[PDB]
């Protein structure tokens, strides 16, 4: 795979419709928690103790701490230059009448928070509310999301469990319904939105140059995606940090924080 | 609990 940036210029010069895949490792520049794999824990557990059905049936109080406090974590921190450089990238090429799509598995709005407009959330939002009764998404962005959970999801091993009552978990507010809401995030074990799914697969079938960054292309996410590109015949550039590029039949790999090559790429 |  090709290290030359100006032949990536090339490319991107030309390019009417840029898909970008974006992955864990463009939040992880913003000093996003994202707790998983190795050390990435909330007291005793990782995500895939937590973002699970079974423990939101068995212990949702204990689900909605964790999911709290990474609502609240957000209050400090900021898009890094590598989000800046792809909303930038979609609002120039956007006066060109040329599109940027933004195809990101994290949840925590960095992306919408620098400015991009054309994201697909594969995996939901951190301040999105789905009411397990009447199926209703809503934006929530309040701090606290409900009185109840001031001051808990301290993160700290040795913090107790709040141990809420359901009836004072975040309860839907649409008339008559009153249920508990969950996080409108993809859990372990679940299916994505299958109307997502549709839109990625329209934007695949028509971009012209793939961008991968913060990921790998040869695991999810990326590898449910970029394989179709690259059958087209499209450049698949990828942008993360191993210094092995994991992959050949991808044209590009450019080694280092996304916040360092993106800006250059997509000037 | 590992699996999306
Ligand atoms: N975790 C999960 C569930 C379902 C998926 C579909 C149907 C497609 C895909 O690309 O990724 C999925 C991931
Ligand atoms: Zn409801």
């Amino acid at each position: 795979p090709s290290s030359s940036m100006a032949d990536f210029r090339k490319f991107f010069a030309k390019a009417k419709h840029i898909v970008i895949i974006s992955g864990a490792g463009v939040s992880a520049e913003s000093g996003v928690p994202t707790f998983r794999g190795a050390g990435g824990y909330w007291r005793k557990w990782q995500a895939q103790d937590l973002a699970t059905p079974l423990a939101f049936a068995h212990n949702p109080s204990r689900v909605w701490e964790f999911y709290h406090y990474r609502r609240e974590v957000m209050g400090s921190k900021e898009p890094n230059a590598g989000h800046r450089a792809i909303a930038e990238c979609e609002t120039r090429l956007g006066k060109q009448g040329r599109r940027v799509v933004v195809i990101t598995q994290n949840i925590d709005e960095l992306h919408r928070k620098a400015g991009t407009k054309n994201l697909l959330e594969i995996h939901g939002s951190l301040f999105k509310t789905r009411c397990t009764s009447c199926g209703v998404v809503a934006e929530n962005y309040k701090s606290p999301i409900c009185p109840a959970l001031s001051g808990k999801g301290a993160p700290e091993p040795g913090t107790q469990d709040a141990s809420i009552p359901v009836e004072k978990l975040p309860r839907c507010e649409e008339a008559g319904c009153g249920g508990l809401l969950r996080p409108h995030v993809v859990w372990f074990g679940e299916n994505l939105d299958p109307a997502i799914l549709e839109e990625v697969d329209r934007e695949l079938a028509h971009c012209d140059l793939c961008l991968v960054v913060g990921t790998s292309s040869v695991v999810y996410p990326a590898a449910m995606f970029a394989p179709q590109v690259a059958a087209r015949g499209v450049p698949v550039a990828e942008f993360n940090t191993e210094t092995t590029p994991a992959t050949n039949r991808f044209r590009f790999h450019f080694q280092g924080p996304c916040g360092t090559t993106l800006p250059e790429a997509l000037a | 609990h590992f699996s999306k």
